[PDB]
């Protein structure tokens, strides 16, 4: 749902950038 | 002193009461009245001092019946106490030209500003004891009669000659006339074709005293 | 022969038309020009009452200026302490077509009607704590449109038949049948001394009855529709009258005319109620748009507006210490005013 | 990518401001719907329940993302602070008691309509109970099947069997059932009305907003498929769903017109 | 007090033409809906005609229509019916009829033997 | 027709009725002025009374 899918695909793409 | 024990005993007696006006409010609630208003009605009643009261209910569905007898012609006053009616359920005989004078009874019934949001049931009743007209007079007091053919969308029961299938829907046509001309959204009319033995009436009126609850209730969505 | 007394008829109408114009010697408006206005009387809501069911029809005052009767078509007399909103009782109705409510100087008894043709007079101070059905009053031959006590052992009642009755509620007989009108005796007023009522009726009409002779003593006639409301001036020599017509008329039995008529031209509604302040110098009209106007009697000038009803108001009533005005309507809520 | 993140800079935007103008124009509506007495019917107090659920959908994401510490001194890997634990369980609470009111708007017009009499009193406090309990009982399962058996990195990238659909099955049951009565509906006033396709269009177009209609399209696709297209839907419009729906059950509704008109005079 | 007088011709041929007059008095003619009401011998009154406030509005019983027309004179609280070809039928006393309510659509008003606000009749005879 | 039976109530009743005597106008708004006047003080309508006797006391 949509704000559970924010999370995921927001914290997934700072994830990413923390790298 | 005596005050406080005068509130408390006060207080206990309007506690009853509150529980009983709360008790009877479901009742009021869940019982539909109608009102039976003729311009044909032991018909429309042995199938289903004043005022008088018929107490039935279809499908648990409790509805309650009052018949305005022993009051004058002079509608105009006591008529406006049933503006909180589910429907006026207006029986007009096929049969001076009675036509006219219950035509004119409802568009007044209609028109009404205190009677607007009450529905009316029209059981248009004797339709075969008068109405199967087999003479070789709505032709003479409705002169327009001449000019209308059976409509297309006619759903006849057979054994109703064509003459029948005319003469009906022509009323019918007249009082919906009536009614579209002058109401929308706010009351509704439900024609019905009714006969001095067609019994299962009582079904047909507990259909449209539900098709109007359900009406008022999109009405309040503001959905209609 | 009919032609004859239409003619005789006729030739007293005219008889009384010149009287009256002959005897209008001075204008009411033009008598009390100069008397001081009373500015503006915004009253307070001061309590709302939610008991009923369903639309208020009637409510009357006791005596003692504190309970209130309300008489509600979903056959619910309630009976309200109007100093704490308390119900003292409430009390089935076996028609729920009830119309009018009375109660009594003393306060013993209460009585409606309505639809059924009967006067009901319920007992509110028998020893056995229920409310009963003392008499039913049942030789109307129409909806009873309002009632009114004499006293205890007395009941004039109005009807949709053309006729109202004085009622001894022990002998249950109608004593006297004060027949005369021409329509639906809607509205019934007692005076002050309860030796004279007039009664406001659907033929534009209000008569004076005498309640020992049962005569008609005087008929006025400058309405233009029907009377539905009715009340004496509390000098017990003037009363005024509500109409269809959108306007409230002042009537003085003894100049025999009509000294005001109270309108504005922004009224197209109904009069549903009238009621007197007890000076005299209000009046006050409920009307078909959900609103009262109270109005200089004097002057026949607005003086405030008791707002805030969602439906008609059906019922209006002021105390007799003068200190409140009850407003029931179709919104089953009674208002006081103060 | 840096691209990206202007991407879902613009959405979170949307998701904060228009969530704000949902909540204040609500607020008011809300204010609205209680001080006005004519207005206290059983059908204003479901919908003041369900604007109440979206003031906790809009505050409740406000309160994940101040719980989400945003300066980036705190790397989001391998995270873990209490705040965090409680807001996304907040934010499934709140989400979850948004559907769970949609359906009992659902429940509620179609139990109106197939009542054959014409009380509901019952009904009311039995969709009072569902609409509140079943959410809190489906997000407190969902906390006591995280934080008791797998509190693990304050639950945020999930997307796992074990308790996801805790959560996730209610809010698709909710949005079919409601689509099911929403076609109910639809039949009922088709019936009503027999030139006038107007009206059935605005019923229907009135009606989407408030019965949750809307995530229909998306609610059966699995995760990860549709995103580009779900997401700019779900956040950008359902931030302003609740200033929508405001307006077309409060603002326009001519009974509310009426008592705020007759309070201005 | 409220007043209605009707004029018209007691006698007639058949197939003649006529015309009623009312005078009204006492009331505030261009705020109240007119009827015309007729009761043949022997029979309950029937509707005839009837004439919105402002003379737009207007209808007629069938075996009227065409045969009358009706108008009315807001500025000498008068009514007309005229009549052609006046059938047998047609004889019956005709009552001027005024609503009992201003502004309002509605009326009740054909009520026999009781009814104010209903004028004396003028004979009409085929 | 029994009509004439109600015409000759009307008629009684308007030749009753038309022997009352009648006083002028002028004296009528002097009656109820002098009403008015002398009981104004005793209008709670009129002149409210704040704090005193109200139903809301």
């Amino acid at each position: 749902y949509a704000d559970a899918i924010f999370t995921n695909s927001y914290r997934k793409v700072l994830g990413q950038l923390s790298a | 002193e005596d005050q406080r024990n005068e509130e408390k005993a006060q207080r206990e007696a309007n506690k009853k009461i509150e529980k009983q006006l709360q008790k009877d409010k479901q009742v009021y609630r869940a019982t539909h009245r109608l009102l039976l208003l003729g311009a044909g009605k032991n018909t429309i009643v042995k199938q289903m001092s004043g005022i008088f009261e018929t107490k039935f209910q279809v499908d648990k569905v409790n509805f309650h019946m009052f018949d305005v007898g022993a009051q004058r012609d002079e509608r105009r006053k006591w008529i406006q106490c049933f503006n909180d009616v589910t429907a006026i359920i207006f029986v007009v005989a096929s049969s001076t030209n009675r036509l006219q004078a219950a035509l004119k009874l409802f568009d007044s019934i209609w028109n009404n500003k205190w009677l607007r949001d009450t529905s009316v049931i029209l059981f248009l009743n004797k339709q075969d004891l008068l109405a199967e007209k087999v003479l070789a007079k709505i032709e003479d007091y409705f002169p327009e009669f001449a000019r209308y053919t059976t409509p297309e969308d006619a759903t006849p029961e057979p054994g109703e000659d064509p003459r029948v299938t005319r003469a009906k829907y022509f009323i019918r046509d007249e009082f919906l006339r009536i009614s579209t001309a002058s109401g929308d959204g706010r009351h509704y009319c439900y024609p019905h074709f009714t006969c001095a033995v067609d019994t299962e009436n009582i079904r047909r009126v507990f259909n449209d005293c539900r098709d109007i609850i359900q009406r008022m209730h999109l009405r309040q969505y503001e959905l209609l | 022969e009919l032609d004859q007394l239409r003619q005789e008829a006729e030739q007293l109408k005219n008889q009384i038309r010149d009287a009256r114009k002959a005897c209008a010697d001075a204008t009411l408006s033009q008598i009390t020009n100069n008397i001081d206005p009373v500015g503006r009387i915004q009253m307070r809501t001061r309590r709302t009452l939610r008991g009923h069911l369903a639309k208020i029809y009637a409510m009357h005052w006791g005596t003692d200026s504190r309970l209130l009767v309300s008489a509600s078509q979903d056959g619910k007399l309630i009976i309200w302490d109007s100093y704490t909103t308390n119900k003292v009782h409430a009390i089935p109705l076996r028609s729920s077509w009830v119309m009018t409510c009375a109660y009594a100087p003393s306060g013993n008894y209460v009585a409606c009607g309505g639809l059924d043709n009967i006067c009901s007079i319920y007992n509110l101070k028998t020893r056995e704590g229920n409310v009963r059905v003392s008499r039913e009053l049942a030789g109307h031959t129409g909806y009873l449109s309002c009632c009114r006590f004499l006293d205890d052992n007395q009941i004039v009642t109005s009807s949709g038949d053309t006729t109202c009755a004085l009622w001894d509620i022990e002998t249950g007989q109608q004593t006297t049948t004060f027949t005369g009108h021409t329509g639906d005796v809607m509205s019934l007023s007692l005076a002050p001394d309860t030796r004279l009522f007039v009664s406001g009726a659907c033929d534009a009409s209000a008569k004076l009855w005498d309640v020992r002779e049962g005569m008609c003593r005087q008929t006025f006639t400058g309405h233009e529709s029907d009377i539905n409301a009715i009340c004496f001036f509390p000098n017990g020599n003037a009363f005024a009258t509500g109409s269809d017509d959108a306007t409230c008329r002042l009537f003085d039995l003894r100049a025999d005319q009509e000294l005001m008529t109270y309108s504005h031209d922004n009224i197209i509604c109904g009069i549903t109620s009238v009621s007197f302040s007890k000076s005299g110098r209000l009046l006050l009209a409920g009307y078909d748009d959900f609103n009262c106007n109270v109005w200089d009697a004097l002057k026949a000038d607005r003086a405030g507006v008791l707002a805030g009803h969602d439906n008609r108001v059906s019922c209006l009533g002021v105390t007799d210490d003068g200190m409140a005005v009850a407003t029931g309507s179709w919104d089953s809520f009674l208002k006081i005013w103060n | 990518l840096a691209e990206e993140e202007s991407y879902f800079s613009t959405v979170k935007i949307i998701y904060t401001v228009g969530h704000s103008i949902s909540i204040v124009a609500l607020f008011v509506a809300i204010t609205i719907l209680v001080a006005l007495r004519r207005l206290h019917c059983p059908r204003n107090y479901v919908h003041t329940q369900l604007f109440t659920t979206f003031i906790l959908k809009a505050g409740a994401v406000f309160l994940k993302d101040a719980a989400l510490f945003h300066s980036d001194d705190t790397d989001h890997c391998s995270f873990s602070t209490v705040l965090c634990k409680v807001s996304v369980a907040a934010s499934h609470f709140a989400t979850m008691t948004n559907f769970s009111w949609l359906l009992a708007e659902a429940v509620y017009l179609n139990c109106l309509l197939a009542s054959t009499s014409p009380s509901s009193r019952r009904a009311f406090w039995w969709l009072v109970l569902a609409g509140w309990g079943l959410p809190v009982l489906f997000t407190g399962t969902w906390v006591s099947c995280k934080l008791a058996f797998e509190d693990i990195a304050c639950w945020d990238l999930d997307d796992t069997s074990p308790y996801w659909w805790i959560i996730k099955g209610p809010i698709v049951l909710s949005v079919g059932v409601n689509f099911g009565l929403f076609l109910n509906i639809i039949r009922i006033l088709v019936r009503k009305l027999e030139s006038q396709y107007w009206r059935l269009s605005k019923s229907t177009l009135f009606l989407i907003p408030l019965f949750g209609i809307h995530y229909i399209i998306f609610n059966f696709l699995p995760d990860n498929a549709g995103l580009g297209i779900r997401l700019p839907l779900e956040l950008g419009l359902g931030s302003f769903q609740g200033f929508i729906v405001a307006i077309l059950y409060c603002f326009l509704n001519q009974e509310v017109r009426t008592e705020i008109s007759r309070k201005w005079h | 007090q409220v007043q209605l007088q009707e004029s018209g011709g007691g006698l007639v041929q058949p197939g003649g033409s006529l015309r009623l007059s009312c005078a009204a008095s006492g009331f505030t003619f261009s705020n109240y809906k007119m009827n015309w009401v007729r009761q043949a011998p022997g029979k309950g009154l029937e509707w005839v005609s009837d004439i919105s406030q402002s003379g737009a509005s207007i209808s007629y019983t069938g075996s009227v229509k065409g045969r009358f027309t009706i108008s009315r004179d807001n500025a000498k609280n008068t009514l007309y019916l005229q009549m052609n070809s006046l059938k047998p039928e047609d004889t019956a006393v005709y009552y001027c009829a005024r609503c009992p309510a201003p502004f309002t659509r509605d009326c009740f008003d054909v009520t026999s033997t009781t009814y104010a606000y209903r004028g004396q009749g003028t004979q009409v005879t085929v | 027709t029994a009509s004439i039976a109600q015409a000759r109530k009307l008629v009684e009743q308007l030749k009753m009725e038309a022997n009352i005597d009648r006083i002028k106008v002028s004296k009528a708004a002097a009656d109820l002025m002098a009403y008015c006047e002398a009981h104004a003080k005793e209008d709670p309508l009129l002149t409210p009374v704040p704090a005193s006797e109200n139903p809301f006391r």
